[PDB]
């Protein structure tokens, strides 16, 4: 999907 | 504080692309603005100069600030490994918003993203702390080097950064 993470990038 | 302005000079594989400057909202999120300001000046003897935007997704955002690992797993704040979500007063209102990337509540480090679109779904999960002042066309040009999965066709680096005012 559209997220901005640091470590587990999701969809 | 009276709102600081920071600049990044972007390079693509070493060739210069130009400068983007940011207004940091130190009047609403003083702690978060200050962490980004000092990492841009490198005054604690560590910061963003020489790091790269490791994930750019066209129509969404450009992500960078992982000066430790260069890939999304590292980076650190001037307050230590991580710090708390100061507040969610400002929203992700459109292109040019600067906001903190994290790995869940109160995990802010040094990673950030420049929005190239309105990202309302991130409201209340990520702390908005600034906006692009000058150089949005440099950001739209950086979007073109990214992909659906965020991998970049060239190494995009912050060749130099500092505070202007």
């Amino acid at each position: 999907x559209l997220l901005v993470t640091a470590x587990l990038v999701l969809a | 504080m009276v709102n600081p302005t920071v600049f990044f000079d972007i390079a693509v594989d070493g060739e210069p692309l130009g400068r983007v400057s940011f207004e940091l909202f130190a009047d609403k999120v003083p702690k978060t603005a200050e962490n980004f300001r000092a990492l841009s000046t490198g005054e604690k003897g560590f910061g963003y100069k020489g790091s790269c935007f490791h994930r750019i997704i066209p129509g969404f955002m450009c992500q960078g600030g992982d000066f430790t690992r260069h890939n999304g797993t590292g980076g650190k704040s001037i307050y230590g490994e991580k710090f708390e979500d100061e507040n969610f007063i400002l929203k992700h209102t459109g292109p040019g918003i600067l906001s903190m990337a994290n790995a869940g509540p109160n995990t802010n480090g040094s990673q950030f993203f420049i929005c190239t679109a309105k990202t309302e779904w991130l409201d209340g999960k990520h702390v908005v702390f600034g906006k692009v002042k000058e150089g949005m066309n440099i950001v739209e040009a950086m979007e073109r080097f990214g992909s659906r999965n965020g991998k970049t066709s060239k190494k995009i680096t912050i060749a130099d950064c500092g505070q202007l005012e």
